[PDB]
């Protein structure tokens, strides 16, 4: 099977740093570790992980010994050099047969060649090894599969890692791994022979996407190249007056729920710490927006309504709900863009002897759609009288008493609720959050933050006609093209990053290993200066030595030099230009494709040619 | 006759999620659907220049025509290349290209000028910004028009005989009297006729190009075809500003808005709309090049027929007894002189 | 794929919820294969049209090209069509058209018709060429020059009217006998 | 030898959303999913 | 029981089929088996 | 650019009432009110 996969691995052809022991470093952990070392029998012991290496944090410790490992999970103190000096909180200890298998054939020229490899995905301490016979004389090239060997869960905060010695009267190669995508080629038998990276090289990339081992001639798309942004910039309206939000979370007469306070808030920079400041919070069940990812928005408007109602009424109020107050007193719209806010108020709305200068309507003759107020005083009518005058049988005043006492029940003491709403759609916002607006740059790839409109461009200036009126711009096809900056009152349009398509064009691996690379339909000029800032997408860094480099009609090569002769069209790129292995000492070319062989006729007034001979051919067809 | 349609290479994961990772994420969980998008678009793409290969390269040895042209009394100034003219095509070729306007060039590097648009960013630009872009062809549309000259100044210097095997050169009278005598009529007809047929010959030439010139469409087809592509294409786009039943129809205002663990039901229905978008658009896709390459098909026995020698089909190489053809190329197709 | 569901295997899914909430599990997964067999589907409809048509133009081929002579150019391999013999090959058929292709080709000297007294003639199936001295007729795909003789040609006109017409002499078998 | 067929014409609001005001809101939200499709019939008629 | 329809439970794997010996080189660490298209096609016998 | 657009508008070739000062009737409010005056 080829099967591919996705994981953490050490990247092919990568950073390796080889140390030598004759104090001891303190390698930092990240992603997880690749270990190497090469030793005659043994001089290295174990490894510590952990953070900060004291005790005041889990540590780990994963010493071998003469038939034996020592793995544990502790809160060791220190030992500066008997390995540690704590055991207090510690637990998890663990042992088994040793990591550490050596043999020799009668001589120390068996230099087994030990591999490791460490990681904490969720937890489940993964530990792979393997020992290769090739004796370590040079770090091998030929490829050595690693078996794992335990599985524990530690479930640990590890970032820093060290590595023990041993005694006595060229080893600790260190790499680091990374998510990237592998194929790899199983055996018959069950093992691994080949594995191929798929973010090194195009031939590797093709031979990804194309899963398999040899890649025949031809052109393949494989990929899209995008230029990543290089500076995010964000650009919040030119107001600074915070809102009175203070006011309204102190007032002292938060009014009934079947008369409720409404407020509006416009105008502002909204910044919610103030809000967390003012709240031994009891609900903050947010809906509309995430209440972590709340500062980072624009509203056009925003209305504060406020009132104090029971505790069980607090799970009452919410989009889409039932009961006395969620149907006669505040019904909150299905569609609720918004949040509400509750918390214990038991000092202000309570007294000695009582106090009830608090209301709530149960009686209604219908219920109450979304943002209405029915504030009345109207006997509900029972049976069919037409009831007046007083209170009694039959006849009910519509509002009863919220009469709060400082001494009730949880679910029965005066909490005090106040909800907003807000209107996130395409309008001049004028209430955002405490952000700060950063400069501006044009005709550079960046993040924009427009008034609250997030993407990514380039921008630039323009000669639109906006009118006063107008913030946005558009197309037939609803995409937003230009926005007015709050700030500055011009107009900027929008562009795409980069959006391309990369095609790789090769001959089979049978024959060479050169590749060549299309990025199509761009003036690669722009790629050229965007390769030399290191903000293309794609990793694979083909050579651009400056005779390598030919802006087609469908993009431009890279990585073969143009002939001007003409040939038969072999690996066909595009607009007339066609690609192909051809000996120097060998190179891939592009050249303009020849539609056939240069003839000219004879025709004249009285000249004719009549064959005086004729062959037969046999073709086929299928 | 269409001989090819526009090639479009749709990205799946650009279109469906704008460089959001929490979105493609989401898509990696439906399998290989866009995978197999991307497979049949460029199968499309490369049965479109197998077509125009197809329906052009019909003759292996590129022909050029006599330094004079006095081919008995006919005149074929109108379908042979005009030297003054830069692109080197015929005048009734000039009208076929001025009277087809393609909405999407492709060829034409359009990023750069975007940003600098000053109007509002037309249907490319508006393209480029959700990752719908279109390839441009094999074969241009130069080299194409040199394939026709050298089809056309094959049949007119060696008769039909470079279409079976080398080219034979033989006088026009000549081969005008043999393609008579193909069709019932004795030669001495057309020896005893040539002033007068190469008189008609003239007039038919010159009058038709009057035709194609005074008509509102008479190519109705090959712009039936490019506004077909481009219809499909704006629709795909227009899909793009639907909610399909989300709190809001934009990724990066949802993925800001709320967090990941609620925004996953809005992020997947839009997946779920955007994806059956894109496979309706592939599935008509499909179906418009298959009815293409069944054109295509029909363009090359034509041309091989009728142009390549005498087809004795009737109404097959236009109404009457046939004689003979010559090839135009047009945006996208062929242009067939009955 | 799980399709947005939980696992993707009906079997754990199913011994893992009970049915009331499994329900939705199973419905995200039936929607799921459902539009990729649909898919499936629709892909094999559209090639097997195309693989219908290829097969009629096949059958068109072998009932043209084998069962007779066609004159449609290049229909029947490239050249001018002889026959043609079927192999068949897995899922497909193999034709193997033999073509008569010309070969070394001369230049002569042609003329439209040849006036012999008054009269134009004109040759009844073949080409009047020409060695460089004395005038012959002959065939249009293969070079056999006959003595020009009455039989080979026939005569209408009044060797005013025709174009390029040259001065010979043609035989005629019926004085001399 | 078979030359036409049925001409149809169907309905993208009445199939869907027979007489339901609530029910074409909602289908409006799916952007121009069926004008595609009465297109789509509407050169099959004409091609036929 | 072997070379005869069953439900297997193995470890947990539910499932149905025929199972029977093999001649797999499953490694050491192995536990389950799988083909090209990702279907569990050999597993090893928990008490075996 | 041809944007189509659904929303509140005046009827083309509706019916507009054209009134004259010299009392003052009240007229009904209801989808909103088109108001043009010339003075
Ligand atoms: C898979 O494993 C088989 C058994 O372990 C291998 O077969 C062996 O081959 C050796 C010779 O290499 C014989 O000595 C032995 O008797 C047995 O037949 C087989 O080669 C192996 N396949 C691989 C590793 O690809
Ligand atoms: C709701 O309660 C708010 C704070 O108690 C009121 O805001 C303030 O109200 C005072 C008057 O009470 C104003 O002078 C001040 O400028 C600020 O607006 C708010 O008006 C009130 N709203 C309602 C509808 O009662
Ligand atoms: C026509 O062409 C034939 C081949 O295409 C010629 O046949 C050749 O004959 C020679 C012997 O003279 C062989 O050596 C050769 O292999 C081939 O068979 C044939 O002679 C030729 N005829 C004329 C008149 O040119
Ligand atoms: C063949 O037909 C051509 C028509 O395209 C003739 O060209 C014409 O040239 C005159 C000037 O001499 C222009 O006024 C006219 O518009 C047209 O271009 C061409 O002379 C003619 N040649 C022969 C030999 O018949
Ligand atoms: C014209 O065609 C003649 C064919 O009959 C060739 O004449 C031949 O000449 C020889 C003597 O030279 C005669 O013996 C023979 O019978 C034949 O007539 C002649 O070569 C040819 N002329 C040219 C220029 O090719
Ligand atoms: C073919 O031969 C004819 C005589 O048999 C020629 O006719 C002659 O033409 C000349 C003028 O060219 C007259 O002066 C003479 O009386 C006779 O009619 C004829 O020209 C000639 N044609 C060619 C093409 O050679
Ligand atoms: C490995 O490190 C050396 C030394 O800095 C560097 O030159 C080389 O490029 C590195 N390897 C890779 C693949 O970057
Ligand atoms: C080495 O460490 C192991 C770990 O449990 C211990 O059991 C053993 O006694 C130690 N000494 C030797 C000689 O193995
Ligand atoms: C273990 O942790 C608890 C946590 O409160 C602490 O009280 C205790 O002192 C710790 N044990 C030690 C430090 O030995
Ligand atoms: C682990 O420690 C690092 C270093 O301070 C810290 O940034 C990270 O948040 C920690 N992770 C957890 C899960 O505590
Ligand atoms: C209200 O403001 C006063 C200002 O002195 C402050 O002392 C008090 O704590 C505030 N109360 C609340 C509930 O914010
Ligand atoms: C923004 O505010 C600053 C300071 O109040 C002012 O100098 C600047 O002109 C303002 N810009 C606009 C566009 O109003
Ligand atoms: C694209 O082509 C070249 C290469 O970049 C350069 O002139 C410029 O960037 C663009 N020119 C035009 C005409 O678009
Ligand atoms: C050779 O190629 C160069 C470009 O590399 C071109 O400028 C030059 O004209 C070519 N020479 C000929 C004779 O075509
Ligand atoms: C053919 O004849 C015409 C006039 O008779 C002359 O203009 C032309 O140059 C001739 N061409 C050849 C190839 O003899
Ligand atoms: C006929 O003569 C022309 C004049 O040079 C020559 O180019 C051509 O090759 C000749 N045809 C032959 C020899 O078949
Ligand atoms: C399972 O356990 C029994 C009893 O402990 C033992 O006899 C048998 O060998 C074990 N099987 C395996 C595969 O370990
Ligand atoms: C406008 O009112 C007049 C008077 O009632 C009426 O005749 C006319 O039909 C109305 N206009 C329309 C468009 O109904």
């Amino acid at each position: 099977v080829l099967h591919l996969t996705q994981d953490l691995f050490l990247p092919f052809f990568s950073n390796v740093t080889w140390f030598h022991a004759i104090d001891n470093p303190v390698l930092p952990f990240n992603d997880g570790v690749y270990f190497a070392s090469t030793e005659k029998s043994n001089i290295i012991r174990g490894w510590i992980f952990g953070t900060t290496l004291d005790s005041k944090t889990q540590s780990l410790l994963i010493v071998n010994n003469a038939t034996n490992v020592f793995i544990k999970v502790c809160e060791f103190q220190f030992c500066n050099d008997g390995v540690y000096s704590s055991a207090n909180n510690c637990t998890f200890e663990y042992v088994s047969q040793p990591f550490l298998m050596d043999l020799e054939g009668k001589q120390g020229n068996f230099k087994n060649l030990r591999e490791f490899v460490f990681k904490n995905i969720d937890g489940y301490f993964k530990i792979y090894s393997k020992h290769t016979p090739i004796i370590g004389r040079d770090f091998p090239q030929g490829f050595s599969a690693l078996e794992p060997l335990v599985d524990l869960p530690i479930g640990i905060n590890i970032t820093r890692f060290q590595t023990l010695l041993a005694l006595n009267r060229a080893d600790y190669y260190v790499g680091y791994l990374q998510p990237r995508t592998f194929l790899l080629k199983y055996n018959e038998n069950g093992t691994i022979t080949d594995a191929v990276d798929c973010a090194l090289d195009p031939l590797s990339e093709t031979k990804c996407t194309l899963k398999s081992f040899t890649v025949e001639k031809g052109i393949y798309q494989t990929s899209n190249f995008r230029v990543q942004p290089t500076e995010s910039i964000v650009r919040f309206p030119n107001v600074t007056n915070l809102c009175p939000f203070h006011e309204v979370f102190n007032a002292t007469r938060f009014a009934s729920v079947y008369a409720w306070n409404r407020t509006r808030i416009s105008n502002c920079v909204a910044d919610y710490s103030v809000l967390y400041n003012f709240a031994p919070f009891f609900a903050f069940k947010c809906y509309g927006v995430s209440p972590t990812k709340l500062n980072d928005l624009c509203f056009t408007n925003v209305y504060a309504d406020s009132f104090v109602i029971k505790g069980n009424e607090v799970s009452q109020i919410a989009p889409g709900q039932t009961g006395n107050i969620a149907d006669y007193n505040y019904k909150l719209p299905d569609d609720f863009t918004g949040c509400v806010i509750a918390w214990n108020s038991n000092k202000l709305d309570s007294k000695h002897s009582g106090n009830y200068d608090y209301w709530y309507r149960l009686f209604r003759k219908s219920k109450l759609k979304p943002f209405e107020r029915d504030i009345s005083t109207e006997i509900y009518q029972a049976g069919n009288k037409p009831c007046k005058g007083v209170k009694g049988p039959n006849c009910y005043f519509p509002l009863q008493s919220y009469g709060f006492r400082p001494t009730y029940g949880v679910g029965h003491q005066p909490y005090r609720v106040v909800v907003l709403s807000f209107e996130l759609l395409h309008a001049p916002a004028t209430v955002c959050g405490p952000k700060k607006s950063t400069n501006l740059v044009k005709n550079k790839c960046v993040n924009f933050n427009f008034n609250g409109l997030t993407g990514t461009g380039v921008l630039t200036k323009s000669n639109k006609k906006f009118l006063p009126f107008q913030q946005f711009g558009r197309d037939i096809v609803d995409t937003t093209d230009a926005v007015r900056d709050p700030q500055t009152l011009e107009i900027l349009d929008i562009t795409p990053c980069s959006f391309g398509g990369v095609s790789v064009i090769t001959p089979g691996t049978n024959t060479s290993n050169q590749v060549a690379v299309l990025y199509q339909g761009v003036n690669c000029t722009e790629v050229s200066v965007a390769i030399h800032a290191d903000q293309l997408t794609p990793t694979w860094r083909v050579y651009s030595t400056g005779s390598n480099v030919f802006q087609t009609r469908a993009g431009c090569l890279i990585g073969a030099e143009y002939v001007n002769n003409s040939y038969e069209c072999d690996i066909p790129i595009g607009a007339g230009i066609c690609a192909s292995y051809q000996t120097q000492s060998q190179s891939i070319i592009a050249y303009t494709m020849s539609l056939g062989a240069e003839n000219s006729v004879a025709y004249s007034n009285n000249s004719i040619a009549i064959p005086t001979n004729f062959t037969i051919s046999v073709t086929t067809e299928i | 006759l269409p001989v090819s349609m526009t090639k479009t290479s749709v990205d799946c994961t650009m279109y469906i999620c704008g460089d959001s990772t929490e979105c493609s994420n989401l898509l990696l969980q439906y399998g290989s659907f866009c995978t197999q998008l991307k497979r049949a678009l460029t199968g499309i793409a490369v049965e479109q220049d197998k077509n125009t290969q197809e329906v052009f390269a019909q003759v292996k040895q590129i022909y050029k025509t006599p330094p004079i042209k006095y081919f008995g009394g006919f005149n074929f100034s109108q379908i042979l290349p005009d030297p003054s003219k830069p692109s080197k095509r015929s005048p009734i070729e000039d009208l076929l290209f001025n009277k087809v306007t393609l909405a999407d060039a492709g060829f034409i590097k359009q990023y750069g000028d975007c940003l600098g648009d000053i109007a509002a960013r037309d249907l490319i630009c508006a393209q480029k910004f959700n990752g719908l872009t279109v390839l441009p062809p094999l074969l241009t549309d130069e080299m194409i028009a040199q394939y026709t000259s050298a089809l056309l100044a094959g049949t007119i210097t060696s008769g039909w005989t470079f279409g079976a095997g080398p080219a034979l050169q033989i006088p026009f009278p000549m081969q005008m009297a043999y393609r008579f005598n193909g069709i019932g009529v004795t030669q001495n007809v057309l020896y005893e006729n040539q002033k007068l047929i190469a008189n008609q010959f003239n007039s038919a030439i010159g009058k038709i190009q009057d035709s194609l010139f005074s008509t509102p469409s008479a190519l109705g087809k090959l712009q039936d075809v490019v506004n077909h592509n481009a219809q499909a294409l704006n629709t795909l786009v227009k899909q793009l500003s639907s909610k399909f039943g989300a709190i809001s129809s934009v990724l990066n205002d949802i993925l800001s808005r709320l967090d990941p663990p609620e925004a996953e039901v809005q992020i997947d229905r839009l997946i779920t709309g955007r994806l059956q978008s894109l496979q309706t658009y592939v599935t008509q896709q499909l179906i418009r090049a298959a009815e293409i390459r069944a054109s295509a098909n029909l363009a090359a026995t034509k041309m091989s027929e009728c142009v390549l020698g005498q087809s004795k089909r009737v109404d097959f190489c236009g109404k009457g007894y046939h004689l003979m053809s010559f090839p135009q190329s047009a945006p996208h197709g062929v242009v067939f002189l009955h | 794929s799980k399709f947005g569901a939980i696992s993707s295997v009906l079997n754990d899914i199913l011994s893992r919820l009970d049915p009331p909430e499994a329900e939705v599990q199973i419905d995200r997964l039936i929607t799921g294969r459902l539009q990729s067999l649909q898919t499936y589907v629709t892909q094999q409809l559209i090639r097997a049209a195309e693989i219908r048509a290829s097969a009629n133009l096949a059958a068109t081929k072998m009932s043209e090209c084998v069962l007779g002579q066609s004159k449609r150019v290049d229909f029947c391999g490239k050249g001018y069509h002889l026959m043609s013999f079927p192999q068949s090959a897995p899922h497909g058929v193999v034709f193997l058209h033999v073509t008569y292709v010309p070969a070394q080709e001369k230049n002569f000297t042609t003329a439209p018709a040849i006036c012999h007294d008054g009269k134009a003639h004109f040759p009844r199936e073949g080409v009047f060429v020409s060695n460089g001295t004395h005038w012959f007729v002959t065939q249009r795909n293969f070079y056999e020059p006959q003595i020009i003789t009455t039989d080979n040609t026939f005569v209408s006109g009044n060797c005013d009217v025709v174009i390029g017409i040259v001065n010979n002499t043609v035989y005629d078998p019926l004085q001399l006998e």
